[PDB]
């Protein structure tokens, strides 16, 4: 029954900010802690990545609601910076607190924290340097150090490494975008005598087996998909209808009635070209024998993402009717091969017209190795996809912030106003990354600012932190770099809800 | 709601008392005898009530008390009887009595350009010698803009005119005749207010009702053509119910105006001060039941024109 | 106790009191804005949607006050924005002074009266020395930085970051049709919002401007007749289901036979009748583009309510929602339409302007929709404060200059009329410093220093107080070369019903009852 207006609603937006700002902390480096988030229903799932579980989270608060949704927006346009933002804005918020309650009217700030951000992108804009074929001779010497890179991330086994390599430098042909969610990435499970396979086509994995199955050929030279909706299961067809039971040619005369019409439909649909029948339902006993007997081919029980990717690479065509077809909307192959490894029926299709997707099969023989270790490869492909696409880099880590820190704190020193002040809280708000990542990777983050202060007090190189030797060493030599376009974005949205919570003053409700 | 009136907040208002409900009952049963006299009446009541009470608390009867009240009412009479004095009624005393009203009725702005109005309509309405009534003056309203807008009408005014406007307003010597029959009620079709299933029927009755209203158009173009023939002589119709615009058109490229939409007050009122009789027929008959009406003015404001017919015969409705 | 049944707290002592306090605290929600400031206010009402404006038009349409006082004043807020373009807050702001300053009189001892007949007459000083400080003047209509001036300046008031390419969009879309002399409305300008790029690639474009698909053929000839219709592609034939799995394929070929002939007949009709093309608001099938695309008719997709009134305001034409196939009556006045891409869009093109009634569309693209609603209600207030319907507007140095000189006016003028009418027209004078005191508070600086400064300088109504740092404390700087005037009619409606509004205000005071059942 309690409202105001102006510095209490202030407080209170910031206190409801520190609540989504510290619900999601931990989960900022490489080695963030696990959360299992459970609902109504009762199934539970443990996740690590902020976007997953700010999804997966609805606040009833403005500030936070208006915070969640730049987050996504930034997420959705982006890709990279969801957490980073967030912590920003909350270690600016608690900057700000202070600075309020003293009788100070926050319309001056707005235009400090402008010129502090202006600077700032200047800064990193005059310090960037960007290489793209200018050196290292031929262009066999980028790839290797691509590799190397890419490899030095993980410390995995040297076969692995190559692998994706070729499999990240094969699929490089029509893909003009600036992510992976065009061809993406499918794991099956198994074992084979190799450590990992590649081929360029589309995968069926484990198909049931029936008597007689080896009567199909396992090699063809021209084949046709055929993309129909409708099977050919016990189930589907019939042998016996509505009929007088009297004798027994009624059977017979009912059963040839029907066969008339499934002979008529099979040589319609079989006339057009298509042979590999992909049906979704799973096979029977007499259907598989009936599809032999006629030289032809028969399937069952398929997932829609294996129909999806074999429509996308073999080029087919989305078919809303069963009969009355014509001999345009068909896909056609080129190689169909199946391969039994170890308790499995692997299928191949190579020879697609439109190389789009590939397989890239990972089966060591275990049934905890596919679920593990799969966060280092999309790691991986994704900073060779970040090198290879963006042009501008620069030194990753906590190498850049504490620059530009000292650059604001130099700068604020030549101004005789009221935003000093500001401005050193806007540079000592700047140090999170280094301090939050020592905290979450389980040191000592009071040991280890002092020496980076100490450091780039005149110095200004790329020395930032490590952590397996837990020491401090120079972030340009141990091959690991950012883009210098996603920080700038970063900050700038930073800037925008920082400055748009800043700008509310009060609030209104409605009854009716 | 704003009001300032004594009776009109006695007869709406929440009393929680019923002796005080009853003394307001009793003050609003007698204000229709007089103009306004509701008010400054309580006060003089609740004195002399707080003087017969004090004398009561002192030590005396109520019949005295009431033999002298009755006794200082009859002098009171008699010295108002006495102390009357007459006077010469001519221009200067209703205005100043009407700018009197005024002021004690509104404020002391806009109680100068309405005094002249009822002084004019005073003037224009009584002539005779025998006592004036107020029902043949209509005060009607409108939607405006400003504030301080009146107007004194010396006719009648039409709501509604016609729905193809543009083609004449200079109608002298016009002949009105009002009736009722079924000119264009509407194209759906009917019968006697009872669906059936047989359509020939009801096809039928529509050519049939088609054929009639062609007869009716007819009679009445010929109607008018024999008893005019020229422009000056016009002629308006008043009737209740649809015209059609190909009719419509017909009848106006020879001359003469048919209305439609007409409320029941408007046609009184035009049967009323002019005179004519209201038949269900449009046959050739005596012009006698034909008023006549010397202007008439088409106002064209808002959503809907307004017609003003005047210099008719008897001037006595403003 | 007798006439009330404890619902209000009316009486004889409540109009020295609760009268002005209602209005006091109605104004205090409003003082926050008014000049060029980022005071955001959230509205939750039932859109859900969690949006912030700045104006306080929105504020008030969207709150519900329960009190006669604060409505007494809504209905002459409504009545400003219908006259003129702007002038809100300015009456509010008047009347809250107005009432302040008389509470202390009633409070002393004087009667209603004499503070109403002293308030009637500083306005009608007020009114009659107001046609005096005239100092710039409108000169040619035809150009187009005279025009974008005042467009920048009226914009300025709203956004502050950008406010010279809405204004030269809006005074290229101004000049192109026609201008203050003879003739203008203001209904003939249309704006669409286009979800793609940022404000900084919109562009102007005469005619009508509608993103709607085409899946036809390109129509542009004369005679392809307007039919506009409600939902014709719903559904003629309604088809039930028999058994679980599938009926008999004779029973459903034979009814799609028939709901295809029925279809072909149609369009037949509607085509031979003298309509080559059809606007549909419903859905589409395989057969329907089918015979469109063989029929050579236009056929679009996306259905909007507003379209569909848009084109029946505009036209005059009226759907028919029926099954039979009607007759051609919806014949209208266009007969060019053509088809642009604009955006990797299809958008349609109508040409039927004769040099009189010319219409516009702005092109207007944003990131969110979210944001499209400050730039709109921004094009509006400029358009309506482009209107004035005179061709000299004779601005004034609005801004606060000319009130400090006006209550100077008022106070020099009042001490000389002996008398108690004194008091009063004070009053009125000192009132008129409320402009510069909440311009100067929602800056960031005092207020007391910036009047005495204003009123140590000169007596020349050309000194206000800026917006940078460095207008703050001195304030002393000429708004004639700069660009910033007031409109003239504007202020003098805004007095004139802030003095209405306080005088119905002060007269109607004394008990407030109830209406019985
Ligand atoms: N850029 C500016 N420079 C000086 N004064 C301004 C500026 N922008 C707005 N103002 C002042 O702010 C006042 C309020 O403007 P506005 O909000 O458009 O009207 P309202 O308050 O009636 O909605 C105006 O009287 C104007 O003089």
């Amino acid at each position: 029954t309690d409202s105001s207006q102006g510095i209490p609603q202030l407080v209170s937006n910031i206190s409801a900010c520190q609540v989504i700002a510290e619900a999601v902390r931990t989960t900022l480096g490489p080695r963030g802690m696990d959360k299992l988030i459970v609902d109504g229903r009762g199934k539970a799932t443990i996740s690590n990545d902020g976007a997953t579980i700010l999804k997966l989270l609805d606040v009833v608060h403005p500030a936070a609601k208006t915070l969640v949704d730049i987050a996504k927006s930034q997420d959705a346009e982006v890709g990279d910076g969801t957490t980073s933002v967030t912590l920003l804005a909350a270690e600016f918020l608690k900057q700000v607190k202070p600075y309020v309650e003293e009788g100070l009217h926050p319309q001056i700030i707005i235009r400090a924290f402008r010129t502090a951000t202006q600077l700032a992108v200047n800064k990193i804009k005059e310090i960037a340097v960007t290489v793209k074929k200018a050196d290292k001779v031929e262009q066999r010497k980028l790839l290797e150090k691509c590799a190397m890179t890419a490899l030095s991330s993980k410390l995995i086994s040297q076969q692995k490494a190559f692998f994706a390599k070729m499999v990240v430098d094969a699929v490089m042909m029509l893909d003009d975008l600036l992510q992976l969610k065009m061809i993406g990435i499918k794991k099956v499970q198994g074992g084979a005598l190799e450590d990992s396979q590649l081929v360029a086509g589309v995968a069926f994995k484990k198909t049931f087996s029936y008597a007689g199955f080896e009567m199909q050929p396992k090699k063809y030279h021209n084949p046709k998909i055929a993309l129909l909706n409708v099977e050919l299961e016990l189930k589907a067809e019939k042998d016996n209808a509505e009929i007088r039971v009297h004798t027994v040619e009624d059977y017979q005369a009912i059963v040839d009635a029907e066969w008339n019409i499934l002979y008529d439909k099979l040589e319609k649909i079989h006339h057009s070209g298509a042979k590999v029948v992909l049906s979704k339902l799973p096979i029977g006993d007499v259907a598989t024998q009936y599809f032999a007997d006629r030289d032809m081919f028969c399937a069952g029980r398929v997932p829609e993402e294996d129909l999806k990717r074999t429509m996308m690479a073999c080029g087919g065509s989305i078919q809303t009717s069963v009969n009355a077809l014509s001999a345009d909307v068909l896909g056609r192959c080129q190689v169909f091969e199946e391969t039994q490894i170890g308790g499995e029926r692997y299928n191949f299709f190579t020879g697609c017209p439109k190389a789009k997707t590939c397989t890239f099969i990972l089966r060591g023989g275990a049934e905890q190795f596919m679920e593990e270790t799969e966060r280092s490869l999309h790691d991986a492909i994704m900073i060779v996809r970040r090198a290879i696409k963006n042009d501008s880099v620069v030194a990753g880590g906590g190498a850049i912030e504490m620059e530009l820190s000292k650059y604001l704190r130099d700068y604020s020193r030549t101004i005789p106003g009221k935003q000093q002040l500001l401005i050193g809280a806007y540079a000592k708000a700047l140090e999170i990354i280094p301090r939050q990542l020592c905290d979450n990777a389980g040191f000592d983050a009071t040991n280890i600012l002092n020496k980076l202060r100490a450091r780039h007090a005149q110095g200004g190189t790329w020395y930032g932190v490590d952590i397996n030797n837990e020491d401090i060493a120079d972030n340009f030599e141990a091959f690991v770099w950012e883009p210098a376009m996603v920080r700038i974005n970063a900050l700038t949205a930073a800037s925008e809800a920082a400055c748009l919570i800043v700008s509310v003053d009060e609030t209104i409700k409605n009854p009716r | 709601k704003l009001t300032k009136d004594g009776n009109v907040l006695l007869h709406e208002m929440q009393i929680q008392h019923p002796t005080a409900s009853l003394i307001a009952k009793v003050a609003t049963a007698q204000d229709d005898i007089t103009g306004d006299g509701t008010t400054s009446n309580v006060l003089i009541i609740g004195e002399l009530l707080k003087q017969a009470d004090l004398y009561i608390s002192e030590g005396l009867h109520p019949r005295i008390i009431t033999e002298g009240f009755e006794a200082a009412k009859e002098k009171a009479l008699q010295f108002l009887e006495e102390v009357k004095v007459s006077r010469e009624m001519d221009r200067e005393t209703l205005i100043d009595v009407a700018r009197t009203s005024l002021r004690t009725k509104v404020h002391a702005e806009l109680a100068d350009v309405l005094t002249e109005a009822v002084v004019d309509s005073i003037l224009a309405i009584k002539k005779q010698d025998e006592p004036i009534d107020l029902f043949m003056i209509e005060i009607m309203e409108m939607k405006h803009k400003s504030e301080t807008d009146t107007s004194l009408i010396r006719g009648l005014v039409l709501d509604h005119g016609a729905r193809h406007p543009d083609m004449k307003k200079r109608v002298e010597d016009a002949y009105i005749l009002t009736c009722n029959v079924s000119l264009e009620y509407e194209k759906t079709e009917v019968n006697s207010g009872f669906f059936y299933k047989s359509a020939e029927e009801r096809e039928k009755l529509v050519k049939a009702e088609r054929k009639f209203i062609e007869d009716r158009v007819k009679k009445i173009i010929e109607l008018k053509r024999k008893v005019c023939g020229d422009s000056d002589k016009g002629f308006v119709v008043i009737n209740q119910k649809g015209i059609d615009p190909f009719s419509l058109d017909a009848l106006s490229k020879e001359g003469i105006v048919a209305l439609r939409r007409a409320k029941r007050r408007n046609m009184e009122r035009l049967t009323l001060a002019c005179g004519g009789v209201a038949l269900n027929s449009f046959d050739d008959l005596s012009p006698d039941c034909l008023g006549h009406a010397g202007l008439v003015y088409e106002y064209t404001l808002g959503e809907e024109k307004f017609t003003f017919i005047e210099k008719c015969n008897n001037p006595r409705s403003v | 106790m007798l006439k009330e049944g404890a619902k209000h707290f009316s009486g004889l002592e409540e109009a020295v009191y609760r009268n002005i306090q209602a209005c006091k605290e109605l104004a205090q929600t409003t003082r926050t804005a008014y000049g060029p400031n980022g005071m955001n206010k959230m509205v939750i009402n039932h859109l859900e949607k969690l949006f912030v404006t700045n104006d306080a038009a929105t504020i008030l349409r969207e709150l519900e006050v329960q009190h006669p006082a604060a409505k007494m004043i809504v209905m002459a807020s409504h009545m400003q924005e219908q006259e003129v373009g702007d002038g809100t807050n300015f009456v509010l702001v008047f009347a809250g002074a107005l009432l302040e300053l008389a509470e202390e009189l009633l409070r002393i001892g004087l009667s209603v009266s004499e503070v109403i007949e002293g308030y009637e007459i500083a306005c009608r000083k007020a009114h009659e020395i107001l046609p005096n400080l005239v100092c710039c003047s409108a000169k040619n209509l035809r150009d187009i930085d005279e025009v974008s001036s005042l467009l920048r300046t009226s914009i300025m008031s709203k956004q502050y970051g950008n406010e010279v390419f809405l204004a030269k969009l809006i005074a290229q879309a101004c000049v192109s049709i026609f201008p203050d002399s003879g003739h203008f409305n203001v209904d003939n300008i249309r704006v669409c919002k286009i979800l793609g790029s940022g404000i900084s690639s919109s562009s102007v474009l005469h005619g009508m401007v509608f993103k709607k698909e085409t899946e036809g053929d390109v129509t542009s000839v004369k005679d392809a007749k307007i039919a506009v219709y409600s939902c014709p592609f719903d559904g003629m034939i309604t088809e039930t289901k028999g058994t679980v799995l599938i009926k008999t394929a004779e029973e459903l070929m034979n009814f799609s036979k028939g709901e295809e002939n029925l279809m072909d007949a149609q369009v037949k009709a509607i085509a031979d009748t003298g309509a080559n093309v059809v606007v549909t608001g419903g859905k589409v099938a395989d057969m329907a583009l089918h015979y469109a695309n063989k029929y050579n008719i236009m056929l679009v997709r996306l259905n909007s309510k507003w379209d569909l009134r848009r084109l029946c305001k505009t036209v005059g034409a009226t759907a028919l929602p029926r099954l039979t196939p009607p007759v051609l009556e919806e014949m209208g006045h266009c007969d060019s339409v053509y088809l642009s891409e604009v955006g990797d869009t299809q958008v349609v093109v109508f040409k039927h302007e004769k040099e009189d009634g010319a219409i516009s569309t702005i092109v207007l693209r944003g990131s969110t929709d979210n944001l499209m609603d400050d730039i709109e209600r921004a094009v509006d207030d400029g358009v309506n404060t482009f209107k004035v319907l005179t061709r000299d507007k004779r601005l004034v140095p609005g801004g606060g200059a000319t009130e400090i000189e006006l209550a100077k006016q008022i106070t020099s003028y009042g001490e000389t009329c002996p008398g108690l009418e004194q008091y009063a027209i004070k009053k009125f004078a000192e009132a008129f410093e409320a402009i510069p005191r909440a311009l100067a508070e929602n800056s960031g600086v005092k207020a007391n220093e910036v009047i005495s400064k204003l009123y140590a300088v000169h007596q020349e109504g050309n000194k206000n107080v800026g917006l940078d740092i460095e207008a703050e404390v001195p304030a002393v700087k000429d708004m004639l070369e700069a660009g910033i005037l007031d409109t003239y009619l504007g202020k003098y409606w805004a007095i004139k019903l802030a003095t209405n509004a306080a005088v119905t205000v002060l007269r109607v005071d004394q008990i407030i009852m109830a209406k019985p059942a």
